RNA sequence: GGUGAACAGCCUCUGUGAUAGAACAAUGUAGAUAA
């Protein structure tokens, strides 16, 4: 009797794991994609092609839009 | 009477200067020829990886026999190293003559080295001598050659 | 509820973001995470501490010991090296003059 | 950020727990050795000595008591603190692709490291004094985030990414007022409907681990924590 | 009030010592001690 509702409790968090999964799918795909919309803002931007300058803005770029889907 | 090839035109092309650099004459010079005539991006990556201690600089003039590694097959030279302070020198005047050329209004992606040169900067006065040296460098576009009409007949 | 905490993140610079993907350490402060590298200064360093431990009383001496043991265990989980015997510290203070005294001999040798 | 699975009771293990060390090792792939011939000689100090020469940074150890009771051993090299485990329930790899109607065997999924989640790892309530304290929680969540390589938002491709291991507190039930852990591993299928689903086959193994204790070096030092006995001040 | 639960943070002045990363804190080896 105890063994056949392990499955449908085993099943209840397998669905966890894949939460867990699409979570982590989508906020870093949102993150590059995001990113490189803002990529292509700075050659639209100014930048004088300075590797330094489109570098740290670029990353801090993706560290606000791996941040903004999580919290 | 002869002439000498002049220039290619100033904007076209972007330099770069440095001066008193404190970084080793021999290790910079042999840095420098690794990359000599390559294109911008193939060279930034290369003086990363040598960084990363990943690809090594070959040792052709001022060589000193320190490391045979399987890497050196791509030079054909038996002697490597790995020069971290020069490839770091090297990287950020490269990107400095990439700022100016985008300031001049140049291609980024098309950039080549035509010009590296290194030479000696004065001794730092301490029975030990330091040895710093001058580095200048000249990227400019590929050469683009366009089509010819047909020649009319009168 | 869930919070879903998942593995090491990094972006281009060695900062490490969290478990929980909420705030950001950096890892140019990461590199005071790190303690000492010289053997004779790591000493001073024990040497202070137990010094300091000393000048205590017998109730906070225990939530010290208790506190540093567990922070040290913590230190060493992320990676950073914790030196924290005394009997290895004199140990690589022995053999490091070792080495300066060998030198000695050669160099006086070559002079 | 490499580990080496070891079964530290020799061959004496038994034939059961000696194919459960295999499956946590295949598992583990890239960064474990897979061809370690575990002899029924050596001890801590034999590997832990190579350890640092291969550059092996976790260690994974399978002990059977004299009652056969399966013990896992997780030790940061080469001082670290050490995670003492107790193997409750198990199964093995093999044993869920007996229960699984379609198992799908190991592709190019096996030879990329995984994906790390946590569930009610840390925060709920605790206490600072609790029996499991707060201070504890976040040791062993770095422990297991150490245990594998970083995953770069620019860099790491997403199609590489094709495994998930899960490992959840069991914080649920009430009566459980300790350190139980449920691991289970899954193989990320992708079915585009751009809209994509992912969907999860079941690898194994499943491990039921309860933790016994945490101690400050290699299998010495003051142990830390234990939830049996507590020691006076 | 002046580190002492801490997925924290570790400021400034001050003249005795130390190349740094990896090598378990190289690996370790032997002999002694009215501990």
């Amino acid at each position: 009797v105890t063994t056949e509702q392990i499955i449908e409790r085993e099943r209840k968090l397998r669905k966890i794991a894949q939460r867990g999964v699409v979570k982590l799918f989508n906020a870093v795909r949102a993150a590059q994609l995001k990113a490189l919309e803002a990529e292509k803002a700075a050659r639209r931007e100014g930048v004088i092609g300075s590797k330094q300058k489109e570098e740290k803005v670029t990353e801090m770029s993706r560290k606000g839009f791996l941040d903004l889907i999580a919290s | 009477v002869r002439y000498a090839a002049t220039e290619i035109a100033p904007t076209k092309s972007a330099r770069a200067r440095g001066s008193y650099l404190r970084v080793s004459f021999k290790n910079t010079r042999e840095t420098a020829q690794a990359i000599n005539g390559w294109k911008l991006q193939r060279a930034l990556t290369f003086l990363q990886n040598v960084i990363d201690k990943k690809e090594a600089v070959p040792m052709r003039r001022y060589a000193g026999s320190t490391g045979r590694t399987a890497q050196g097959k791509q030079w054909g030279v038996s002697r490597a190293r790995w020069p971290v302070k020069s490839a770091q020198f090297l990287i950020g005047l490269l990107k400095n003559a990439e700022a100016n050329a985008d300031a001049k209004g140049l291609d980024t992606g098309n950039l080549i080295i035509k010009h590296i040169q290194v030479n000696q900067a004065p001794k730092q006065r301490r029975p030990y001598m330091s040895n710093p040296c001058h580095i200048e460098l000249i990227l400019t576009e590929a050469e683009e050659t366009v089509q010819k009409s047909e020649a009319v007949v009168r | 509820e869930t919070h879903f905490a998942f593995g090491r993140v990094n972006f281009n610079d060695g900062t490490q973001l969290s478990h929980d993907l909420t705030y950001a350490k950096s890892a140019d402060s990461e590199k005071k995470k790190k303690g000492p590298s010289d053997p004779k200064s790591a000493l001073m360093q024990l040497e202070a501490k137990k010094k300091r431990l000393e000048a205590l009383p017998e109730e906070k001496r225990k939530e010290i010991e208790e506190k540093e043991q567990w922070l040290a265990a913590r230190r060493r989980a992320e990676g950073i090296k914790v030196h924290d015997d005394e009997s290895l510290l004199k140990k690589a203070l022995k053999r490091k003059e070792a080495r300066k005294k060998k030198s000695e001999r050669e160099w006086k040798e070559r002079i | 950020p490499k580990s080496m699975v070891i079964r530290i009771g020799a061959g004496e293990v038994g034939t059961s727990v000696s194919q459960l060390c295999t499956d946590v090792r295949k598992v583990m792939e890239p960064g474990t050795a897979s061809r370690l011939k575990e002899r029924k000689a050596n001890r801590l100090r034999d590997y832990v000595t190579m350890c640092g020469p291969l550059g092996v940074t976790h260690l994974l150890l399978f002990s059977r008591s004299t009652s056969g009771n399966v013990n896992l051993r997780l030790v940061v090299a080469p001082r670290g603190p050490t995670f003492h485990f107790r193997v409750e329930k198990y199964s093995l790899t093999k044993d869920v692709r007996r229960a699984q109607r379609h198992p799908k065997g190991g592709g190019k999924e096996y030879m990329t490291p995984p994906l790390l989640v946590m569930n009610n790892f840390t925060d709920p309530k605790s206490d600072a004094h609790s029996k499991v304290p707060r201070h504890l929680e976040s040791l062993t969540t770095t422990a297991f985030q150490s245990l594998f390589p970083p995953i770069n938002p620019q860099t790491t491709p997403l199609k590489s990414i094709r495994r998930v291991l899960l490992l959840n507190r069991e914080l649920s039930p009430e009566n459980d007022g300790k350190f139980v852990v449920n691991f289970r591993h899954y193989l990320i299928t992708t079915k585009p409907v751009e809209r994509r689903a992912v969907k999860l086959v079941e690898l194994g193994p499943r491990m039921r681990l309860r933790m016994t204790k945490v101690e400050e070096g290699l299998c010495s030092g003051k142990v830390l924590w234990h939830e049996y006995v507590s020691k006076s001040k």
